[PDB]
């Protein structure tokens, strides 16, 4: 149902998250922000079962912020993605598994590099130039396969995301009420005003 | 100070509680000996019944652990029955888990390991008993195995336990030095009982009536204890012996 | 498979007046199409001027009535024989019932 | 009951000191001297074997220096068996961090976990503390080369050069005298060997009486070398402590 | 009702662990046992001091097989050694053979026994073990090795050593008689010569216990048909072999 | 001085359990309470102690069931614990068996509950003595309970400070009060005379008096305050 | 050394457990209680010290019943006796549940003995302060047993414990010497009444109340019943006539 | 250390209980007066330094809207009891839709007091704090209870605990009557506090609070307490 | 298993283990906390013989509990680590369940409750640690400084010291801290704190740490050069005599 999109360009990562929250035949919310800031340079968008999503995301955020306060050091995006993958891989074999899929976008200050990770409720992690969770992938991947260049600027990436969102609004059968777009780069995390 | 009350090391590297348990073994002032025959094993023990109000048939320090293993205890009867119950339980569990009757030496090693546990853990006190297991093992023949409060266990060609232990020990050693074999070369177990009683009266220097002795005989696939009438029969045959 | 529930019929009815209340119940206990008893009362005095009836599954109703009677006994024990108000009894019965939210009492209750 | 035999190992003295911690430090004071020195391009650990004999095989012996992972080592002073228990738990914690974050565990995190393990025994449980002091020599990207020490209290500190075990006062005075910040790893090797030869309780400092280790950058990676007896003899004859 | 949840072994103000030193005292009063490493095997020997001559000597087995390539001898309190041998045989399977399919190397098994003893010197309501062990083993990647394990849980590798009453004397002998070019038979000879001084009583195969970690014994395997399945390297010497090697002194 | 009073698991060389004796002494320093019975009723009278003139005379009689109750002398918390145990046992009898718990069985259960604390390390004997009255299928019953575990059925007794006065009073008045059947007021008056026989330099008032009555056709009832005014 | 008697389960240098012997001292300070094994059953008797006439007579029963065929009486700390009887009731219940037949007297004796002996193995528990005379009729006939705080128990032709245990024992001994053929049930009851009256001399300061129970194969059909009513008065009269 | 926490003295007392009472004797003074117009609780704040902000000295706490509490002794030990009482009151309101009786709240608090020893897990020692639990319910009206670590609790028309408690009790005995009014109770509490205080009584080292059936449990701010202190000064100044 | 009552009462009404923990606090390095007009300064004394100590990697006495709240201590550093870990976990938990960071008072109360539980639990000894917790409540500019003792007591302070020679520094603060006129600028507060430290340090800037906490989660520890600047200004104003 939910759209979770991510494009990693030359100098930043861009995350798009559908704004719609729907229970039954009612769109309860049209302005929902499906991301949590795990660290100043690491953002995580999430989608899946009701309640599981926000619970898991805020639990991960709590642990990452606790680490940052304990060590006075910001974990790399790779380490954060490994921690989240371990949590999901442990949850999948518990009594009630978290049914959450996440995209983790970070700017590693050490490597000075944008990293984008895709992890599903099973604990399947991959680093991708562009990733998508759920049925939205079935449209976006091929589109990016044609239009994505590794040396794209953030504005080019935003035009590409606009193209993807237009394709989802055209062909996807559910009205997800637009997307919230966020950019993670060396300067931190900002939100694109209007999209 | 406190190193004399729990099973920890004294500065001389000794466990005083174990020594005092060994001391407690002689509290009953009862002697016993065990000998091996050609195909049997006999245990003789003293039967001292001071009170006339006592039922003599219930005064016993010989226990039928399994159908093949008997155990005679030198020590207080509460610890004796504790060890006897544990040995019976262990033998039954062994037969259940491994499909064959527990060997005498294996039960001795088990009880010795439990004794070692008691000498190493401070919460449990040692048992003031010396256990002599007798059997006719299907793989070892007539077998005598003794275990003490210290956790030691060892097999014997013959053995004796009690206050006059050393005297009986010496007597048996001498007989085996004379006979040059490690057992009693007699076919019938009654004669081996006779030999054991004869050498016990020789070592202790006192005669025995039928109510002063306890005789346990282990033969292949059986362990039993003689009645007062059967003990009297052995005594009659000893009296007739020159 | 074992069904832990049953239906024992019956019917209860409570009406409040100006300075009085009434709780009535039929004295019939049935199983399927058989009459178990023609006089098996199901409206009970519980003390502190409170009458109670749980109608439906006779076993669950008896259990609930017993638990509530015990609850009033211990309320007297623990609060200097304070009179159990009708609303206090209602709340205590809400907690008694919801304690088995996942293995419910198959009874409708009226005090 | 049984409370009469309880030595009450985790109580305070009227001066605010833990009896068992102080007595275990006194125990460690009689252990073989160990030295760590942090140079600008490496770290060096040296230690004296208190247990030594003509018939003791040294090739297969590890008494004072231990690998925790591929970038952290420890010099131990005190009860070797308690040290091995703590070393096993530290290795396990390092591998746990690796499995969780897919990154090598920073040295200070491992040091703090092991020191917390030590401190637990000094506050609850009614058990004796670990009679072990550690010198951690490690490398991580965040802080570079790191040298730490931890005593039975659970306290850990960071040093440019430090010594634990026997004759810590003399060795610390010598290190404070002869340590300079810009020195290289070979200079640190020389200083460690000189301090151990001057504060030893034996007649001369021999190869069979020493353990040696260096964590250095030599190729873009850091190599952890536990010196073999022949390497120890060679480095000893190179600094002029032995002949042949 | 086990209320002894506190250490019975604590640091004295001098820094000593009293119970460990007293266990070492108990070891030093034990009958002498020694071990000698050769280039083609290891030998471990001890005296079978029997209290009564009525006792059967074969039951007093002081050398015990741990793995087909690892055996052990001791000095100290027999029963502690016996339960330690049982725990060691068990941990050789649970902690290694059931995980890797092969028996553990000598150093790993020795370190496990050392961990057991150290736990005995720190857990609640327990005394340390009153024994010191000499473990002689062979593994494919370390060759032959000889380790000594103390009540403290400390273990050290020895070219040759001895423990017990005559320990000091024996060690002097070994120091002046050991060389890295030694043969297994020469090591057995030196072991017999060293034990001959530490024993007051009779000196024959029945009064001495001696075992070796040498070559593989295919005849001691029990089955044939797997060329990779080598025989056991641990072999306990019989009384006849001990006497045959004694007669030529 | 005495190394055998450290805990309840230590016998003295004489064979004594000093901690149990100190619990008994905790009773003897507690306030006085008397109990007596006839063939139709049973009465507890309790002189409740006050901390001072501004204090409240502490509750000294506890109901355990409609047919059974007790009065206490000693550590009030331990009496709360034991009374709760007795309430739970009566409740268990009533619920599982539709059966009023016999007074003798309640005494047995209290004896067992108290002995469990006199043989195990850690913990202490209860510092209370209890007088238990009750009317059951066997008639009227009065029980005396001590921390030692000894529970005994009596026609009357008293516990607390100077209780021997009331004890001897009932010893003399036994043939009198045993035969007062069907007149609770006379039983209460006899008990009040008894508890007066065990007070020195004091006088019963409305605040320091507690009465409890149970018997044939009479549920266990407690009278406090003006309800006891009829008995001075 | 000294201090051996302060803790339970501690061996003194002479091999004794002084706490058990102090428990026996506590037993000896208790009221007298006896048991007589007759030809086809057992009789138990006990002296109840009437401290005052406020005690309700015929109440405050001391003899306890286990299962329907075992009778138990004890001297010493009455609460410990009740505890031991409860344990024995649990043992008999479990035995009946598993093996169907009621527990034989030797089996029950060993259950009680193992329990009491286990209470002498740890310093965290106190030994039992009772001596117990118990028994009854099983498929093998009549059995009488006495069990001491040590856990030691034996089978007796007659047993006695408490203050007046000496005289009683002596009197009992005469019985064994007087009739080697055995006593009948009612004869044993009357004899137990006489023996209790005789042993009361060691506690002659306070008045006493006799309490008798019996378990006879012919008189009670193997069940344990209190001797009450006319038979109790007959035994009391026999004892009183024997005193003057 | 040579005994046990649940060990009787030869006179029949619990050693740790008596020792905790001795520790409570060293605490700040806390006085309570129960009238027919309300109950008053006052405490000596007792600052250990002028730098300590006297506002953060919380010796009077609210158990429920109709029940307040004053602590004396090791006030750190009180915190757990305060939490237990707050949860007990709120839980009784939850289960029964009514306010908990003050005696019932005090009884639940005292259930904790003797919940110590070596066990099945308990506290190692008794509490070192005593409580004055003041409240109002419809059954017994206004009530003031004294709760000891001995598990026992009493009811008082007035009660003083803490350091100068002994001499305070006598004074209360002199100045308490059944027809005492709330304002007289406040002034009397302030008077006895000023008498037993080691410094000059002002609004910074003395805290006042009350429980009235109308407005529940209210702690008086510094200004109301200062005005009451000025009024007490005026009343006492006009006497000979 | 081990549940022995280590913290018990003495016949004079004392818990000797808690008082001995306070003694352990008395022998630790000195820590000072001063409330400004809009800031809180925490100063700390370092132990001497640091000639070979690596100040880069050694743990500092002032640990950050949350972006807005810091904690310093005096006593045994390992117990302080345990308390700081508990406090940080509780701060994150409070963020997670209440959607608002901890107040300085709530964090202080949690730490003091942990310490009290350790003085009331069997088988455990009290913390040989006393703490100074400083910061600003969320969306508030009023400084907060609290102090907790091993016993479990906690209280607010305009300024307070713990550790060795804390009586001297406390008397100095009582003499030179006017509640009517708190240090207006951050500079005045840091100067007062470094003077209070220098009264006992007797060395120089090398064994003195200073951390300033300003509202909206602004927390910065001064480097040794600013500390030396303050020390040189103090000694220059000292030279006039
Ligand atoms: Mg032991």
């Amino acid at each position: 149902m939910d759209i979770i999109l991510g494009i990693r360009v030359q100098d930043s990562v861009i995350l798009a998250s559908s704004k719609a929250v729907t229970r039954g035949i009612s769109v309860l919310k049209d302005s929902d922000d499906k991301t949590r800031q795990l660290s100043p340079h690491t953002l995580m968008s999430f989608a899946g079962e009701a309640g599981d999503t926000v619970q898991f995301a805020e639990y991960i955020q709590a642990n990452i912020q606790l680490y940052s306060i304990r060590e006075d050091y910001e974990l790399s995006p790779q380490a954060v993605s490994s921690f989240v993958r371990q949590e999901l891989a442990k949850s999948i074999r518990s009594r009630r598994p978290y049914q959450v899929n996440v995209l983790i976008g970070g700017y590693d200050k050490k490597k000075n590099k944008p990293e984008l990770y895709q992890i599903d409720y099973l604990g399947t992690k991959v680093e991708l130039p562009y990733g998508a969770h759920g049925y939205s992938g079935f449209y976006t991947f091929s589109l990016l396969d044609h239009h994505y260049r590794p040396d794209m600027t953030t504005e080019e990436g935003l035009d590409l995301l606009k193209l993807c969102v237009q394709e989802l609004e055209k062909r996807m059968p559910m009205d997800f009420k637009g997307v919230i777009v966020k950019i993670v780069d060396k300067d931190g995390i900002r939100q694109v005003d209007d999209f | 100070g406190y190193d004399r009350h729990i099973t920890i090391f004294s500065p001389e590297g000794r466990l005083y509680q174990v020594e005092y348990a060994f001391k407690a073994t002689n509290q009953t002032n009862i002697n016993s000996l065990a000998v091996r025959g050609k195909d049997c094993t006999v245990v003789i023990s003293q039967k001292k019944v001071p009170d006339k109000l006592l039922d003599p048939t219930t005064v016993s320090y010989i226990f039928c652990i399994s159908r093949t293993i008997g155990m005679v205890v030198n020590g207080p009867i509460p610890d004796a029955r504790n060890a006897a119950l544990r040995a019976k339980a262990e033998a039954a569990e062994f037969r259940y888990k491994y499909g064959y009757d527990m060997p005498c030496d294996v039960l001795a090693k088990r009880m010795a390991n439990l004794s070692q546990i008691y000498t190493q853990r401070a919460y449990m006190r040692p048992l003031g008993v010396i256990l002599t297991f007798v059997s006719v093992d299907e793989e070892l023949g007539p077998s005598i195995y003794k275990t003490d409060p210290a956790g030691y266990y060892v097999g014997y060609k013959a053995t004796a336990t009690g206050p006059k232990q050393q005297e009986i020990t010496t007597n048996l050693e001498n007989h085996f030095k004379k006979s040059k074999i490690d057992h009693i070369n007699e076919e019938s177990w009654e004669k081996v009982v006779e030999f054991a009683i004869t050498h016990m009266i020789d070592a202790l220097g006192t005669e025995f009536s039928k109510n002063d002795l306890e005789v346990g005989v282990a033969t292949k696939d059986k362990f039993f204890t003689l009645s007062a009438e059967n003990i009297e029969e052995r005594l009659v045959a000893i009296a007739e012996q020159d | 498979q074992f069904n832990p529930y049953g239906d024992n019929g019956g019917t209860i009815l409570g009406i409040a007046g100006e300075d009085f209340a009434v709780l009535a119940g039929d004295t019939r206990n049935i199983t399927d199409y058989s009459i178990n008893s023609r006089y098996e009362p199901k409206v009970f005095d519980c003390g502190d001027n409170i009458v109670m009836s749980a109608n439906g599954f006779a076993a669950d109703g008896d259990a609930l009535v017993k638990r509530f009677k015990n609850s009033v006994k211990w309320y007297h024990f623990d609060h200097n024989d304070k009179k159990l108000s009708i609303n206090s009894a209602a709340r205590n019965i809400q907690h008694l019932l919801y304690g088995k939210r996942f293995f419910p009492y198959y009874v409708h209750t009226i005090i | 009951g049984s409370r009469r035999y309880d030595s009450r190992t985790t109580i305070f003295s009227p001066e605010g000191r833990l009896y068992q911690v102080e007595y275990a430090l006194e125990s460690i004071s009689h252990a073989g001297t160990a030295i760590g020195i942090m140079a600008s391009d490496g770290i060096v650990l040296a230690a004296e074997r208190k247990v030594t004999s003509t018939l003791l095989e040294q090739d297969t012996s590890t008494e004072k220096l231990y690998k925790l992972n591929d970038k952290i080592a420890v010099a131990v002073a005190g009860l070797t068996a308690d040290a091995e228990i703590l070393i096993n738990t530290a290795r396990i914690h390092a591998q746990n961090y690796l499995k969780t974050y897919n990154e090598d565990i920073p040295v200070e995190i491992l040091v703090r976990r092991l020191s917390d393990i030590k401190q637990g025994y000094t506050q609850h449980g009614g058990l004796r503390p670990f009679g072990v002091s550690f010198i951690y020599a490690g490398y991580d990207d965040r802080y570079g080369y790191q040298l730490y020490t931890s005593n039975p209290s659970g306290n850990y500190t960071g040093w440019k050069a430090i010594s634990v075990g026997a004759n810590t006062s003399a060795a610390q005075t010598l290190l404070q005298m002869d340590y300079k910040d810009d020195m290289k790893v070979d200079d640190a090797i020389e200083l460690a060997l000189k301090t151990l030869s001057k504060t030893t309780d034996s007649s001369a400092l021999t190869y069979d009486r020493l353990e040696f280790a260096t964590i250095r950058k030599g190729d873009g990676e850091v190599y952890q070398k536990i010196f073999k007896p022949q390497e120890i003899k060679d480095i000893l004859v190179k600094t002029g402590i032995t002949k042949k | 009702t086990d209320r002894y949840s506190f250490s019975l072994t604590t640091f004295s103000p001098s820094g000593k662990l009293g119970q460990i030193d007293y266990a070492l005292t108990a070891v030093k009063q034990g009958v002498t046992s020694l071990g000698i490493k050769a280039t083609n095997g290891v030998v471990i020997a001890t005296e079978k001091k029997s209290s009564s001559p009525l006792a059967m000597s074969e039951t007093l087995s002081k050398v015990s097989l741990l793995t087909p390539d690892i055996g052990a001898v001791y000095s100290g309190m027999g029963p502690d050694y016996r339960v330690l041998v049982d725990k060691s045989r068990k941990v050789a399977h649970t902690s290694y053979k059931r995980i890797y399919g092969e028996y553990p190397p000598t150093k790993l098994l020795v370190s496990e026994v050392a961990k057991i003893m150290q736990e005995a010197t720190q857990s609640g309501g327990v005394r340390p073990f009153g024994v010191s062990l000499l473990i002689a083993g062979h593994d494919e990647f370390n060759g032959f090795s000889l380790y000594q394990v103390d009540p403290s849980g400390s273990y050290f590798p020895w070219k040759a050593t001895a423990i017990g009453k005559g320990s000091v004397a024996a060690k002097t002998f070994l120091e002046k008689r050991w060389n890295d070019e030694l043969e297994l038979e020469d090591a057995i000879h030196i072991a017999l010569l060293t034990l001959k001084e530490s024993v007051e009583g009779e000196f024959n195969g029945d009064t001495i216990e001696l075992a070796i970690i040498g070559d593989e014994n295919p005849d001691l395997l029990g089955y044939t048909g797997i060329p990779t399945d080598k025989g056991p390297r641990f072999r306990k010497l019989t009384s006849q072999e001990i006497n045959d090697r004694l007669e030529a002194l | 001085r005495n190394n055998y009073d450290g805990d309840t698991v230590t016998f003295s060389p004489t064979g004594r359990l000093f901690q149990v004796e100190y619990a008994l002494e905790a009773i003897k320093q507690g306030s006085v309470t008397v109990g007596l019975r006839s063939n139709t009723h049973a009465v507890l009278v309790a002189l409740k102690r006050n901390a001072d003139e501004l204090s409240s005379y502490q509750k000294k009689i506890i109901k355990c069931d409609e047919h059974m109750g007790l009065s206490l002398a000693g550590l009030a918390p331990d009496a709360r614990v034991l009374s709760n145990y007795l309430r739970q046992q009566c409740n268990y009898s009533s619920l599982v068996f539709n059966r009023k718990l016999a007074v003798e069985r309640a005494g047995h259960l209290l004896c067992d509950k108290a002995q469990k604390n006199t043989q195990s390390y850690g913990g202490r004997p209860y510092g209370v003595g209890l007088l238990i009255i009750g009317y059951d299928k066997s008639g009227a019953h009065l029980l005396e309970f001590q921390p030692s575990g000894n529970v005994t059925e009596l026609y009357g007794t008293a516990i607390g400070a100077r209780s021997q006065g009331a004890k001897t009073y009932l010893e003399r008045t036994l043939d009198t009060f045993i035969k007062i059947d069907g007149n609770p007021d006379e039983l209460i008056k006899a008990g009040v005379e008894a508890i007066s026989q065990s007070l020195r330099d004091e006088s019963l008032t409305v605040d320091n008096l507690s009465i409890a009555i149970v018997g044939k056709d009479t549920p266990f009832t407690i009278y406090d305050g003006e309800a006891v005014a009829k008995y001075i | 050394g000294t201090g051996y008697d302060l803790s339970n389960s501690v061996f003194s240098p002479d091999g004794r457990n002084f706490q058990v012997e102090y428990a026996v001292k506590a037993v000896e300070n208790g009221t007298t209680s006896i048991g007589i094994k007759c030809n086809d059953g057992v009789v138990f008797a006990v002296e109840k010290l009437i401290t005052s006439k406020l005690l309700v007579p015929q109440k405050n029963v001391k003899i306890q019943v286990v299962d329907r065929h075992i009778g138990c009486v004890y001297s010493g700390l009455i609460p410990d006796g009740r505890h031991l009887v409860n344990r024995g009731r649990e043992e008999a219940a479990s035995f009946k549940k598993l093996y169907k037949t009621p527990i034989p007297i030797p089996a029950f004796a060993d259950r009680l003995g193992q329990y009491v002996q286990a209470h002498t193995l740890y310093n965290s528990v106190r030994p039992f302060g009772v001596s117990t005379i118990f028994g009854g009729v099983d498929k093998n006939g009549a059995h009488l047993y006495m069990l001491e705080p040590s856990g030691s128990y034996w089978g007796y032709k007659g047993a006695a414990t408490g203050k007046g245990r000496q005289s009683a024992k002596a009197e009992l001994e005469k019985l064994v010497d007087h009739h080697p053929e055995g006593l009948s049930a009612r004869e044993a009851v009357k004899q137990a009444a006489k023996i209790i009256y005789l042993a009361h001399e060691d506690n002659k300061e306070k008045d006493f109340e006799l309490e008798i129970s019996w378990c006879s194969l012919s008189e009670t059909n193997g069940l344990h019943k209190f001797v009450k009513g006319d038979l109790l008065q007959e035994a009391i009269d026999f004892a009183q006539k024997e005193i003057n | 250390y040579d005994r046990g926490v649940s060990t009787f003295s030869p006179e029949g007392r619990l050693f740790q209980v008596e020792y905790s009472l001795e520790a409570i004797k060293l605490g700040s003074t806390a006085i309570g007066i129960a009238t027919k117009e309300g109950v008053v609780l006052g405490v000596e704040k007792r600052a250990t330094s002028p730098l300590l902000e006297s506002d953060s000295i919380e010796k009077i706490v609210e158990i429920d809207r109709h029940i307040g509490c004053a602590m004396s002794g090791l006030t750190a030990d009180a915190r757990s009891m305060i939490e237990h009482a707050r949860t007990a009151a709120v839980t009784h309101n939850l289960y029964y839709d009514e306010d908990i009786n003050v005696e019932s709240l005090t009884q639940s608090v005292c259930d904790l007091a003797l919940r110590f020893g070596e066990g099945e897990r308990l506290m190692s020692r008794p509490f070192g704090v005593a409580l004055l639990i003041a409240g109002h319910d419809a059954d017994d009206g206004y009530q003031l209870f004294h709760a000891e670590p001995s598990g026992t609790f009493y009811r008082y028309n007035a009660k003083a605990i803490g350091s100068g408690s002994e001499g305070a009790q006598a004074e209360l005995l002199n100045e308490w009557h059944s027809s005492l009014t709330l304002k007289e109770a406040e002034l009397l509490v302030l008077k006895i506090l000023k008498q037993v205080m080691e410094e000059k009584l002002d609004e910074n080292n003395a805290q006042l609070s009350c429980i009235t059936k109308q407005d529940g449990f209210k702690i008086y701010d510094n200004e109301k307490t200062a005005e009451l202190i000025k009024e007490l000064k005026e009343k006492e100044a006009a006497e000979s | 298993g081990y549940d022995r009552a280590l913290s018990i009462f003495s016949p004079d009404g004392h818990i000797f283990q808690v008082e001995y923990a306070l003694e352990a606090v008395k022998r630790g390095t000195c820590a000072v906390g001063v409330k400004g007009k809009n800031c809180v300064v925490l100063g700390c004394e370092r132990r001497s013989t640091l000639k070979l100590q690596d100040t880069r990697i050694t743990p500092s006495k002032v640990s950050k509990i949350d972006s807005h709240v810091v904690l310093s201590f005096s006593g045994l550093n390992a117990d302080s680590r345990i308390l700081i870990e508990k406090a940080r976990v509780e701060a994150q938990s409070h963020r997670l369940t209440l959607e608002d960071p901890v107040t300085v008072e709530y964090l202080t109360r949690y730490v003091a409750g942990v310490q009290q539980r350790y003085t009331q639990s069997g088988g455990v000894r009290p913390f040989g640690v006393s703490t100074l917790i400083a910061g600003f409540d969320p969306r508030d500019d009023e400084p907060k400084l609290y102090q907790t003792e091993p016993s479990g007591i906690y209280s607010s302070w305009s300024a307070q010291t713990i550790g060795r020679n804390s009586k001297t520094v406390r008397e100095f603060l009582e003499k030179n801290y006017d509640r009517k006129e708190p240090p207006a600028t951050v500079e005045e507060c840091v100067k007062l704190t470094v003077r209070s430290l220098l009264e006992v340090v007797q060395t120089g800037a090398k064994n003195i740490e200073i951390t300033v906490v300003k509202p909206d989660s602004d927390i910065v520890a001064l480097s040794s050069e600013e500390i030396n600047q303050y020390v040189t200004q103090i000694e220059q104003e000292k030279q006039e005599q």
